[PDB]
């Protein structure tokens, strides 16, 4: 293994034939700087620090992503059209914080292990699905090559509301379901 | 700061162009790695088709390589011309070293000291939201540093410029044990000392 | 190297036009470009892979396109008088993601858009001597070639000694005169020279030729006109050596 | 005219002189590559010499050199020995590594004006092969700091510089005609400025 003080990838450059769908995003340890919005033509950093002081033009991400297209097509003939294996996703629910009644707290649903790049993830909120307060992160590089995919949804715990994390994957057999509650 | 850059991914060699859905999938991932600042960088640029690492260029070896059979056919070529081989080459300058001088005006100052609380359960030791990873925390007993009975979840990375992590203690509470929980981390000059009395 | 076609053209406002260009042997990228006075050069769309990866501010009907083996087309839709131009192609090896720097240019179309085509002329040419008062002051002898009346200036003029091509010694005006500068559909006028020895035209047996190649209307192009159709045609004059 | 900056539209250079072309940049880009293109007459794009961000080493073809001033922002062109083949149109160039689109400057003009060793300007007249009433009248063998004046109903060209190469002898010339019967060599020419020791021979 390598080992360094510190990991950037700069260029986690994805395209795959569902979708068709690609994906352009920078890493430094393990946390997404940036991905490239590629329908808008954006660069969309992670944090307000990055976007005041960091410049990264998304021409060079449309133009990487298009030769991944040209170098897939040629992988699939050189490999006899061999297709991705479906991996198992592996999810946990978890509190940004220590939960407090009435406190506003984030849930947090790492899909760990997902490969290939394609998933649905969904908070219920007894029962029903909730977007608002939802956002997630791109798919995170992992250095076996498959990704995860963290989602969050800021929410006020109450005595009377439990959530669920519900994740879609041809891996699995049927929807997963990671129940969460609070302290009572 | 300056515009800022990743790999430039070779050009593959071609000229032209069951009960779940059939997925091809092509990764290609520029990766630095840095040690004693800039002093030692490592670029290494790998090409994946699906989850296999077929080809790579690492800059400590200069040149790209197969690593598969699926491999031998894009070294070869990319080897083969003057343009793919200086320009990746560059790429440890114009990519890692030049990123670099943006990761030490941004990320690696980034300083979030962490929250510590307790909480029973077993005494839970909470120390949320802090950046960089690198946390040092213990348990103490009347000024008695607890070394047996301490069981600690792995680093969590909450996937938003923070980390946590979660460092239980297994104790008997009597009316005298006053609990501390210690917290050491680069955002803090002096440890964060959190009480718990029975 | 890179290669364009059709060189010049004539087309007329709400025709479409489709340009065509080969990029240097093992190039991925072609690049289009609208050279105008008025906006210098303007970029259009860049292709690889068969794949528009980067685009201009150009309108919609302008568009291109990119085939397995590197070749590109563009296309302008219902052309507009501001719309003449060259149009040049360029093409990079590109064989990294974002290595398209180095852009060779091919030859470009010179693409003239009229309201119609009735100011459309061939030129006429004739062929001056050298006067006696030059030889005798100089030794050396000056024949002048002039090209009058053609519209539009696609125009190209050649000089030719006993059937051999001939540069040296050869000046040819580097833009065309308008003969009615006041009107901006007005014909041009081009002069060139030829200076040679005085022995050498004091040969008869020397044959001098000018040679204009003018580019005007295809043979199958629609004229409903009382004068001959202005077709591509090389239109030539001629001068002999002289003892006396 | 804000990315790639050329301030000077036309430039003029003695034959075998040096001359240098302004072109500033501005940018936001760290990597990125600046050219210049050589457009003669015939309108072909010539690339004429690159240089790359990263290498700060002044760029040289030849004849052809840069003035490479990362930190200024500046990349003039330095034309030594110039030749008559390079009367052209100059364009600077940018390509950012990032936004990945080549830029040219607005052009600047460079003319190159002969070395003309014994001037012996003349105005003589040439009467067509085919009709002898019809004629042109040549202005010729003038120095490279004589400019000729255009018109009216009179046609003058600009002048032209032409080179006889099995003897190097390079020559200045313009040429004039009209229709009308009060036309004369000797006539015109007035407009322009004719040498005092211009010679005008009987017919
Ligand atoms: C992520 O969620 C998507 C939205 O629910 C889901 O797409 C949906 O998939 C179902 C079948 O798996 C489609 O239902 C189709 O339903 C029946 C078969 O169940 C067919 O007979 C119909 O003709 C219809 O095509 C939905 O149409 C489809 N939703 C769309 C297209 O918007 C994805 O499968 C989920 N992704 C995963 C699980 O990875
Ligand atoms: C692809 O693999 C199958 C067996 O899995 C084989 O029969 C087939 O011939 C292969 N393709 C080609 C083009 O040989
Ligand atoms: C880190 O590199 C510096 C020079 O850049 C050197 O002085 C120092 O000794 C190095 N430290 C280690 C631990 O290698």
């Amino acid at each position: 293994d390598i080992v360094a003080d510190h990991v950037a990838s700069y260029g986690v450059n994805l395209y795959q034939s569902y979708g068709p769908s690609g994906q352009y995003s920078h890493e430094f340890d393990g946390d997404e700087e940036f991905y490239v919005d590629l329908e808008r033509k954006e660069t969309v950093w992670q944090l307000p620090l990055f976007r005041r002081f960091r410049r990264f033009d998304p021409q060079f991400a449309l133009t990487n992503i298009a030769v991944l297209k040209h170098n897939l097509n040629c992988v699939i003939k050189r490999s006899n059209s061999t297709a991705a294996t479906n991996e198992v996703p592996e999810v946990t629910v978890f509190s940004k914080s220590p939960v407090t009644l009435g406190q506003p707290n984030t849930l947090i649903c790492l899909v760990d292990n997902i490969f290939p790049p394609v998933v649905n993830i969904t908070w219920l909120s007894n029962g029903h699905s909730v977007t608002e307060g939802v956002s997630e992160t791109s798919f995170l590089s992992k250095s076996d090559h498959s990704f995860f995919k963290i989602s969050y949804l800021t929410f006020l715990p109450s005595a009377d509301e439990i959530y669920d994390c519900k994740v879609e994957h041809w891996g699995l057999d049927e929807p997963l379901l990671k129940h969460w509650e609070p302290e009572s | 700061g300056q515009v800022e850059l990743g790999g430039g991914n070779a050009v593959e060699v071609c000229k032209g162009s069951r009960d779940s859905p059939e997925d091809f999938v092509y990764q290609f991932k520029g990766m630095c790695y840095f040690t004693n600042g800039t002093e030692r960088v490592r670029l290494v640029t790998r090409y994946i088709y699906n989850r296999e690492e077929y080809a790579r260029f690492d800059s400590d070896v200069g040149v790209y390589r197969a690593v598969t059979p699926l491999g031998p056919p894009a070294a070869e070529y990319w080897n083969s011309q003057k343009e793919v081989l200086e320009r990746t080459r560059a790429e440890l300058d114009t990519v890692c070293r030049h990123n670099y001088q943006l990761e030490l005006r941004t990320t690696l100052q980034r300083r979030v000291e962490p929250t510590v609380t307790i909480s029973p359960s077993l005494l839970v030791c909470s120390v949320t939201d802090f950046y960089p990873a690198q946390i040092k925390v213990r348990w103490f007993r009347n000024d008695q540093e607890e070394t047996t009975g301490v069981v600690s979840t792995p680093l969590i990375r909450n996937g938003d410029w923070t980390f946590q992590i979660l460092v239980m203690l297994e104790m008997t509470p009597q009316r005298g044990d006053v609990y501390t929980c210690h917290v050491e981390h680069p955002s803090l000059q002096n440890p964060i000392i959190v009480e718990w009395r029975a | 190297g890179v290669t364009q076609t059709p060189r010049y053209l004539i087309k007329t406002r709400g025709q479409q036009v489709t340009l065509s260009c080969s990029p240097i042997s093992g190039h991925r990228s072609v690049s289009w470009y609208q050279q105008t006075p008025g906006q210098g050069l303007q970029f259009l769309f860049e292709y690889f892979s068969e794949t528009q990866r980067n685009k201009g501010n150009f309108p919609g009907r302008f568009s291109g396109r990119q085939f397995s083996n590197s070749r590109s087309e563009m296309n302008v839709s219902t052309l507009e008088l501001g719309d003449s131009a060259l149009y040049l192609c360029a093409s990079s090896l590109s064989a990294s993601g974002g290595a398209t720097d180095t852009q060779y240019f091919g030859p470009g179309t010179r693409l003239t858009v009229l309201e119609d085509l009735k100011n459309v002329f061939p030129p006429e040419v004739a062929v001056f001597e050298p006067s006696e008062a030059e030889i005798s002051h100089t030794q050396k002898a000056t024949l002048v070639c002039l090209a009058t009346g053609f519209f539009p200036d696609h125009v190209e003029l050649s000089w030719w000694v006993n059937g051999k091509e001939v540069h040296s010694g050869v000046c040819t005006d580097p833009q065309p005169l308008k003969e009615q500068p006041a009107l901006n559909d007005s014909r041009y006028a081009l002069s060139s020279r030829l200076r040679v020895s005085a022995t050498f035209w004091q040969n008869p047996r020397n044959h001098f030729r000018c040679q204009v190649q003018f580019y005007g209307l295809s043979e199958n192009d629609e004229w409903t006109q009382d004068r001959a159709k202005p077709v591509t045609q090389i239109v030539s004059a001629e001068a002999w050596g002289r003892a006396d | 005219m804000q990315t790639v900056t050329q301030s000077q539209p036309e430039m003029s250079v003695q034959e075998a002189e040096t001359v240098t072309l302004s072109c500033t940049y501005d940018t936001s880009e760290s990597n990125y590559y600046l050219f210049w293109y050589k457009q003669p007459p015939s309108r072909q794009m010539i690339l004429v010499i690159r240089q790359e961000a990263y290498k700060q080493q002044n760029a040289t073809e030849n004849r052809f050199s840069v003035n490479f001033q990362k930190a200024a922002k500046s990349f003039s062109l330095k034309i030594s020995d110039s030749q008559l083949g390079d009367t052209a149109m100059y364009f600077c160039a940018f390509f950012g590594q990032g936004a990945q689109k080549l830029v040219f400057g607005q052009g600047t003009r460079l003319t190159i004006n002969p070395n003309i060793q014994n001037p012996d300007p003349a105005v003589y007249q040439l009467r067509d092969s085919k009709s002898s009433d019809k004629s042109v009248c040549l202005f010729t063998d003038f120095d490279s700091q004589t400019n000729v004046s255009q018109s009216s109903d009179v046609y003058i060209t600009d002048k032209c510089v032409l080179d006889m190469r099995s003897m190097d002898f390079k020559s200045n010339s313009a040429v004039a005609w009209s229709n009308k019967s009060d036309f004369a060599c000797a006539n015109a020419f007035n407009n322009s400025i004719i040498p005092e020791d211009t010679f005008f021979p009987s017919p």
